[PDB]
């Protein structure tokens, strides 16, 4: 994976590439990393996948209960607070290595956070198996006052360095903006630079070229009556 | 222990078990049988670690019998073949699983068929016309493969069993002291005392 | 591997598979494991492909300087102690090799096992590989000395068959040879395949599969 | 020793048009030794099916922890458990064991009966959703699998012609791995109609 | 890491470097190591972030309970709960922490707790892996009731030194002044310190 | 066998449209202590070539020894060896090459990992690298170490395939190099701000800087981070 | 401890025609998760109608090819010029391979050419020796993927005469160049898709009675 | 290989060797003669690691068949023993040592007595009344204890040859094949073809 | 182990502890680590007491050979002679040298030759287990060009820091002088450097 996070003016925006692994082997390619905690709290995640996914959803399950009893907006340190005692609680045996960013009453919040529960807070930031080439992008081209085309663009270029120089990163760029006083805007596949061209034959096969030995109708439908 | 072979024919099953225990470097006993009947109509032999296999087979036979007074009624092989093999799946999971692998040969009277039912220490479960556990269907599954019919008698069974320990015992390095063999059909449960 | 050689009346029987393997991965259907030293020796292969292929190869060029030497063909007992001792001195080093000597010499039809320990045995029978105890089964229940030249050069095909079935790591097709005092006559390349559903019909056997 | 390629096997599924077609291999066995023929890896709750790789103990336990939950589903909620929804039953069951996993590579395949999409999904061990659009592959050959798929696939199939190139991605592909193979079959799954086949192939 | 705490005549400083490495790769190179446990008590933390950072938040956690109950805790009671942390759990931890606090009554006071758990009160402190580079510079330029400037120049150099010889150590002083005048937060970016 | 003592890190290099650019860092690192500050990692080769090295320094003056040497024995009987019969990038390059492989194989490295710069006779540009093991392979971008993870990409996005290197200027290329290092002064933990850059450009020859420093870095931001999540003071 | 070998990833493939023969393989070079160069040829022309690629590790692999080319000019100062049929440098291949038998050269060999009847050959070998003459032949990170592929669409494996019902084979009709390349462009763009270190660039190498052919295809670089 | 006895009775040496050779799981022979005449009145059975045995005994087969021909005299059975001992010693702090272990029957013709000599690897020698190599003596020691006397017949060392293979076979878990039998005497060496 | 070796206006000081230790067991507390390899070349050794005595004593053969042919070495050369051996053995030896000497031409220069067997000119050189304690106290306090008093200054007060932090160090601080006007050992006792 490549995930990034970048902060500017009213808010800030969370991008990650498309491409899942087994090993050499791209298992998805068009795999969707910029996960939901709450609808303006979106987190990305790098590591064991399936942790990733867990982790956040417990914690968004437990955040939604939370907001429902408070009457009140979940914040970023709550998620943040949530995620780190959890995660720390097994040891780093939780492979999650989350970007975590949203907006709350209190403004804008961009976090990272690490399979052993360490958090740091930045304006940018950057993680997985791309986020040296993703960071070099935003070292080169970062700056204060940032505007949410100028982040957008600063994240997505940080996204495709990953995809182009990481073998572990590829195909397409998700995005998610989070401004203050706005609903979230999740942009999937905001960019497709890696559509598979055209075969150069067609494999479809004459019918009765395999074959068989037995036929019969599966019954899927109940028990019937008379 | 080591060899544990059975074959399903026309009307019975068939169970062959080695006679052999060993201690260190030591043949302690050539006329173990290793088997118990788990009821009138299913028969299941086993093989694996020492002490283990006994433990578990005596378990299972408790089990069921303690169902079959409860019930007043025969669980079917299948039945119990499926009870087996959830011990197993659930033991390999535990803090010291049950090494043991085993066979249930058992005749459906309601169904009137027989039943061969091949489950290892994992829980890996199948049924076959013949089978084998450990290194005895490397040397048997191709005698088998090749004379194999499911409309033979008894007699041929019997005949086919001869031939797959003959093999046993010329190419394994093993002495396992010859077979105990027991026939399960509609009549129960008996044992070939000449083989 | 399943491998397999045994002498009869009318000379000696070799049959292999010709499956390769690298982990899982089937890396050959279609590699040649019998090596054509002369036209009177055969050699099997079991084991590294690349030692069997090198040694055996080397074991020709020396049963070739033999014959320019000596004027006279090699015996099968000379030519697989040659080999034997060729492994004996890259002992404990990793080599990895089963073979068969096959051939026809003076003394009659010879047949020798060797492999990588410099283990030489003579015998009527044998088969190497991950899956010789299937062979075996077949062999030893159907075995003669009274075999016919057709009668046997099934039984090393049946046998064959037999292993690449139940064993993964053996299939592809059959190579069979047969080894007269006129030479080894090759008896063709048999697709496991289409000979497992040709058996099967005609055999009766392997009731078990569907087909 | 690794259980993951202990007793061999392969699952495939593919989406066509208005059909999704679900195959696997038959054989289980002991590494090299081949013990049984017959060993379907293919299994159906109501109309979704799910098709498990892998530990074959495991398959059978999940196969019947899977029946006993959808079950249940079904007396309470009063109708058939969709896909989309089964899915997340799988991840969540295979990720409740995340510390002392199941051995399995299941793959769902089938048609939501309300909105009539078809639908496939492929998991991790312990839970990870693969929600592909093409198809899925599982099992000790879905290196081979990737490949055959990837190149003899093209969306918006009919059935009998997914029919024939889920079929060659699996006999092809069982073809290269020496514990997958001796004997298949194919799902052909309609909104109300499903077609089982038995393929021949070489079996060693 | 560069980490110290400087006990001087008007109360006590924190010193740290902002660097935060995954073997050469620097993750973060503006961490705050900084870490206010109550008004006027802080921590700098060494070792696993994971683990500091689970202690300092317990421990903010157990001050913010005894200020609800019994008033301002001393930096002697602060530390105490440090330990009790670091001491207990010393198998399955990695913490080195440095406890500097302001009372009126007790003024500046600085207390070290390295690995084992142990607490070992001081003048002053140094810490992290940069901290060996300097041993020598600080006891030789240290001074009981400096002023503040003099305290500044003091951490302002030594951690020059440290960040200067550890690789581990950079990126920019981050300070922490703590008296009866309030918090006072410093910074001092490479430009400055590196031409010392 | 053997480990690296002392060490070098990032060598990074690329293609412009009449030469090549080549820079290293001025830095002997002794594990994590930043021992040894006065450093040359790049060693020019006549006035055509200039060989950056990475890794092992002792391993490096070795090689830096041999290169001398190289230099002086064609000379030897050599009326052209100013001319037509001097060295060039590729001879050094193939020579550095077979040494590095032929240690390997004897199971003794050098442990460095080596980029050769320069033009040839021809005014082709020559960028080569090889490493301990002897891999060899060439790119219009070449960096060793960290340079591989965060300077390619960089400079990768000015020429990311051969057609770019004719439009890409000098002042351009030094730019993106610059740039790069100061990436890695700020990423790297074995790096050092100040580092030797050179250029060799068929028409204006051996261009060698030293005593460079990265300059124009951001660092204010950082007043405004505190604590590391819930902190506010 | 010290590791001589390294994975610098890439795939080959080599296919034989009634008249002609490929060598195809990517253009990528890489360790681990870094890519080293997009354009780093990998198959050879080395002389006498034999086209070469080494797969696997790259240091190994120039070494390997290096030797071949050199076994080949003294090939021709030995033995008066003659050509080097395909079958003799396959066979002096295996003794370059087997002179390491105890520290291998890590690579997976191809050659192709013709034989002394003007036919397509393509040569197989393994680390150490071991070799082959085939039809067909995937090497290297994605041969896995590819060879069933080619088991399907150049030996038409598993596919019957419609009709029939699996009792009449598809019959083994040869394929031209043509309809070979479209293949290997397919094979490749596939493996591209799935695996993580094939991509970049194609390069494939024909060979025929009127020599050695190079036809170049991009590949996508992610 | 396993298991070879040797007994030295009155008038003669009898040395049983057993006939399986076993690689893998699969026994490739059931007729192996484990077994070098190294002159007339010299025999030396063999047992160790595959390969090493069958080299070791031909080296010295031959070393001694060289002795007899430089000399035109046989080396007594003392002497051979010497010279084997010797190479063994030598070999066993060689880079890779001839792992075998030997029995030496011979028939002194100088001093008209039967000799069995045990070595093993290490180079071990002893002149034994009758010997054994690996777990063979485990068995079968007692039984000789009890039943040997010196002035035994070459049949009742036959009979009391039997009666340890039968033990041999009854305790042993390794089915080694039955055993080739060879008596050494005045006459030279034979082979007793049924036993 | 603390060793120096320090240029200066006049030439050169090298300077070292005596300090010997088998573990935390002092095996020799007057341990003399100035070793003389030619008249005015010395060296301070560190490492391995059998690896750095053997190749000390070799260098001197080599430099006795040189001088009997080519008269006077540089320290330049000295240098390569020790590197020559350091580098070549580095798989069985633990050797961390200074090498120091005075020429008239050349004056005074100093040599480090770390693990690896590399080479590195200097003003001056630290090493030992005691000189990492030392880098910021030596950095900040040295300087060209200083006069022979200065400059034995410096060496006694770093040595005395490094010996009063590293256990691996201590005893007498023993001091070599390197100028044309000849060569003069010094010795500082514990209750001359502790007090500073
Ligand atoms: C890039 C690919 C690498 O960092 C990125 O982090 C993605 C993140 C991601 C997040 C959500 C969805 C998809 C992808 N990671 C992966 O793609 C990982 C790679 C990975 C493999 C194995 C791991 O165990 C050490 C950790 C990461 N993929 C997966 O986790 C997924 C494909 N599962 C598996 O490969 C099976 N895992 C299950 C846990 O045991 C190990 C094998
Ligand atoms: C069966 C198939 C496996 O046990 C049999 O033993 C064959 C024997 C054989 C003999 C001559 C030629 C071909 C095959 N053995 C193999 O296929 C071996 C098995 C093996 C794998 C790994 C080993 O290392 C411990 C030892 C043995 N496989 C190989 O030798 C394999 C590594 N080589 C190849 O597949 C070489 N081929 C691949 C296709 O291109 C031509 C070369
Ligand atoms: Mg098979
Ligand atoms: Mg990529
Ligand atoms: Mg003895
Ligand atoms: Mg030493
Ligand atoms: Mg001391």
């Amino acid at each position: 994976t490549t995930i990034v996070g970048v902060k500017f003016n009213n808010g800030v925006v969370i991008a990650a590439d498309t491409r899942s692994t087994q090993g050499p082997i791209v298992a998805d390619k068009n795999c969707a990393k910029l996960h939901r905690i709450s609808p303006k709290i979106w987190c990305a995640g790098a590591g064991t996948a399936a942790d990733t996914e867990a982790v956040t959803q417990l914690i968004g399950s437990n955040i939604e209960l939370h907001s429902l009893y408070t009457s009140r907006e979940p914040r970023v340190v709550s998620a943040l607070q949530m995620l780190k005692q959890h995660l720390f609680k097994y040891q780093g045996h939780i492979g999650a290595y989350l970007i975590v960013a949203g907006v709350d009453p209190t403004g804008s919040h961009l976090f990272s956070i690490h399979a052993h529960g360490s958090t740091d807070v930045g304006y940018y930031l950057s993680l997985g198996s791309g986020s040296l080439a993703a960071m070099a992008v935003l070292e080169s081209h970062w700056k204060q006052d940032l505007t949410k085309e100028e982040a957008i663009k600063l994240a997505s270029d940080a996204i495709q360095a990953g995809i182009w120089n990481d073998l572990g990163s590829g195909s397409n760029v998700d995005v998610c903006v989070m401004e203050i006083g706005k609903d979230a805007e999740y942009l999937r596949n905001y960019l497709t630079p890696n559509v598979r061209e055209e075969k150069q034959k067609s494999y479809k096969f004459p019918r009765g070229t395999t074959a068989v030995l037995k036929e019969s109708i599966v019954n899927i439908c109940d028990i019937q009556e008379e | 222990m080591d060899i544990i072979l059975g074959i399903r024919v026309q009307d019975s099953v068939i169970l062959a078990s080695s006679k052999a225990v060993t201690r260190g470097i030591s043949v302690l006993k050539d006329s173990d049988d290793k088997t118990r009947q788990l009821s009138p109509h299913t028969l299941m032999s086993f093989a694996g670690e020492a002490g283990d296999t006994v433990q578990f087979a005596e378990y299972i036979q408790a089990n069921i019998q303690l169902y079959s007074i409860r019930e007043d009624y025969e669980l079917s092989p299948q039945a119990v073949s499926s009870f087996v093999r959830q011990e197993l799946a659930k033991s390999i999971r535990s803090r010291r699983p049950y090494q043991v692998n085993v066979l249930i040969g058992g005749y459906d009277k309601k169904k009137n068929k027989p039943e061969l039912y091949q489950i290892d220490y994992l829980g890996t479960k199948v049924e076959l016309p013949y089978g084998a556990h450990g290194y005895s269907g490397f040397y048997t599954f191709s005698l088998l493969d090749h004379h194999y019919r499911p409309d033979m008698t008894t007699e041929e069974g019997l005949d086919l069993l001869k031939l797959c320990v003959q093999e046993l015992e010329k190419r394994m390095p093993m002495d396992f002291k010859g077979v105990i063999v027991k026939i399960v059909d509609k009549d129960g449960i008996r044992q070939v005392d000449d083989f | 591997t399943t491998t397999l050689a045994f002498k009869f009346q009318h000379g000696v029987i070799a049959a292999v598979d010709s499956r390769a393997s690298a982990g899982s991965y089937i890396s050959a259907l279609r590699m040649n494991k019998v090596i054509e030293i002369n036209p009177y020796l055969l050699g099997t292969m079991s084991g590294c492909a690349a030692d069997c292929q090198y040694w055996e190869r080397l074991l020709a060029k020396e049963c070739r300087l033999y014959y320019l030497r000596n004027g006279e063909r090699i015996s099968v007992s000379a030519a697989s102690k040659l080999l034997s001792n060729m492994m004996c001195q890259y002992r404990g080093m990793g080599l990895s090799m089963g073979s068969m000597i096959c051939g026809w010499d003076k003394k009659g039809p010879g047949l020798y096992y060797v492999d990588e320990h410099g283990t030489r045995l003579s015998g009527n029978m044998f088969s190497t590989g991950s899956g010789n105890t299937y062979a075996y089964g077949v062999l030893d229940s159907n075995y003669k000395w009274d075999l016919s030249v057709e009668d046997a050069l099934y039984l090393g095909k049946r046998s064959i068959l037999a292993a690449a079935h139940r064993d993964a790591y053996s299939g592809g097709s059959v190579n069979l040879y047969h080894v007269t005092e006129d030479g080894w006559i090759y008896h063709g390349n048999h697709d496991v395949g289409e000979l497992f559903w040709k058996v099967k019909e005609e055999e009766g056997s392997f009731n078990n599969v569907i087909g | 020793s690794d259980p993951s390629s202990i007793n061999g096997g392969i699952v495939v599924a593919m989406t066509g048009k208005d059909c999704v077609a679900i195959a696997c291999d038959l054989r289980l066995g002991s590494q090299s030794l081949g013990v049984s023929n017959k060993f379907e890896k293919i299994f159906h709750y109501g109309h979704v099916f799910l098709g498990i790789t892998g530990l074959a103990t495991d398959v059978t336990t999940l196969n019947e922890m899977f029946r006993y939950k959808t079950n249940l589903y079904k007396l309470k909620e009063e109708r058939a458990i969709e896909p989309e929804t089964f899915t997340q039953l799988v991840s969540s069951s295979l990720y409740e064991r995340r510390f002392g996993p199941y051995f399995v590579g299941p793959v769902v395949a089938g048609i939501n009966s309300k909105s009539g999409k078809p639908f496939i999904a492929g998991f991790d061990l312990i839970g990870c959703i693969d929600e592909a659009k093409d198809f899925i592959v599982s099992g000790t050959a879905s290196d081979q699998l990737f490949g055959m798929c990837e190149s003899l696939y093209e969306p918006n199939l009919e059935p009998e012609d997914l029919f024939e190139t889920i079929s060659q991605a699996l006999l092809n592909a069982a073809d290269r791995d020496a514990l997958s193979g001796w004997g298949a079959v194919v799902y052909i799954i309609k909104k109300d109609e499903v077609v089982k086949r038995y393929l021949k192939m070489r079996q060693d | 890491t560069s980490i110290m705490a400087v006990t001087f005549k008007d109360g006590v400083i924190l010193g740290a470097d902002s660097r935060t490495t995954t073997g050469a790769y620097i993750a973060n190179r503006v961490t705050d190591k900084l870490t206010r446990v109550h008004d006027k008590i802080w921590c700098c933390r060494s070792g696993s972030a994971a683990d500091t950072q689970a202690i300092a938040d317990i421990v903010q956690y157990h001050l913010e309970l005894y200020t609800s109950q019994y008033g301002t805790p001393s930096t002697e009671t602060a530390a105490s709960v440090f330990k009790e942390l670091c001491y207990e759990n010393k198998d399955n931890l990695t913490a080195g922490i440095i406890v500097a606090g302001y009372d009126d009554k007790n003024k500046g006071e600085v207390y070290t707790i390295p690995l084992g758990g142990s607490v070992h009160k001081l003048p002053y402190a140094i810490a992290g892996s940069g901290s060996t580079f300097i041993y020598g510079y600080c006891d030789k330029n240290f001074r009981e009731n400096m002023s503040k400037e003099e305290t500044v120049d003091f951490i302002k150099h030594s951690l020059s030194q440290a960040i200067k010889w550890d690789g581990s150590s950079g990126g920019v002083i981050r300070m922490v002044v703590l008296t009866a005048a309030g918090v006072e937060r410093l910074i001092f970016y490479p430009d400055e310190y590196e031409q010392l | 066998t053997q480990q690296p003592i002392v060490t070098g890190t990032s060598v990074i290099s690329m293609k412009y449209d009449n030469g090549v650019i080549i820079a290293a860092d001025n830095l002997g690192s002794y594990g994590s202590l930043l021992r040894f500050n006065g450093v040359e990692r790049l060693i020019p080769v006549g006035d055509n070539t200039v060989v950056g090295i990475s890794g092992d320094i002792s391993d490096m003056q070795h090689i830096e020894r041999l290169l001398k040497d190289l230099v002086t024995e064609n000379a030897y009987d050599n009326p052209l060896a100013d001319a037509e019969e001097a060295l060039e990038p590729s001879y050094i390059f193939e020579y550095l090459a077979t040494v590095m492989y032929q240690r390997r194989s004897k199971m003794n490295p050098l442990w460095n990992a080596i980029i050769v710069a320069g033009v040839q006779s021809n005014g082709d540009q020559f960028l080569r690298y090889v490493n301990l093991l002897g891999v060899t392979y060439s790119s219009p971008t070449l960096a060793t170490g960290f340079g591989a993870h965060m300077a390619n990409p960089l400079l990768r996005k000015v020429v990311d395939r051969e057609s770019d290197i004719p439009k890409t200027t000098v002042q351009v290329a030094e730019e993106a190099i610059v740039n790069a290092m100061r990436v890695l002064y700020y990423r790297d933990a074995r790096s050092s701000r100040n580092f030797s850059l050179a250029i060799i450009d068929k028409n204006t020859g051996l261009t060698f800087k030293k005593n460079l420093q990265v300059e124009n870095m951001k660092w204010d931001f950082a007043k405004d981070i505190k604590g590391y999540g819930t902190q506010k003071i | 401890q010290f590791n001589p070998y390294g994975d610098n990833g890439g795939t080959i493939l080599g296919i034989a025609g009634e008249d002609f023969a490929v060598l195809a393989g990517d253009t990528r070079n890489i360790t681990d998760y870094s890519i080293n160069s997009r354009y780093e040829p990998k198959v050879f022309d080395c002389g006498d109608n034999i086209v070469m690629s080494a797969n696997g590790f790259a240091a190994d692999g120039d070494a390997l090819v290096k030797r071949f080319k050199n076994s080949v000019k003294w090939y021709h100062f030995d033995h008066n010029d003659k050509k080097l049929s395909i079958n003799s440098a396959a066979r002096n291949i295996q003794h370059l391979l087997y002179s390491r038998r105890f520290f291998p050269y890590y690579v997976y060999n191809i050659i192709a050419g013709l034989d002394e009847d003007g036919k397509g050959a393509v040569y197989s070998f393994d680390p150490v020796g071991s070799y082959q003459r085939e039809q067909c032949r995937a090497g290297g990170a994605a041969a896995s993927l590819i060879m069933p592929f080619l088991d399907n669409q150049v030996n038409f494996k598993n596919q019957y005469e419609p009709g029939t019902n699996g009792k009449v084979k598809k019959p083994l009709k040869y394929l031209s160049v043509e309809e070979v390349i479209k293949l290997v462009r397919d094979s490749f763009t596939s493996a591209t898709e799935r695996h993580i270190q094939v991509g970049d660039g194609l390069e494939i190498l024909i060979v025929t009675k009127d020599g050695v052919r190079k036809e170049f295809y991009e590949l996508k670089r992610d």
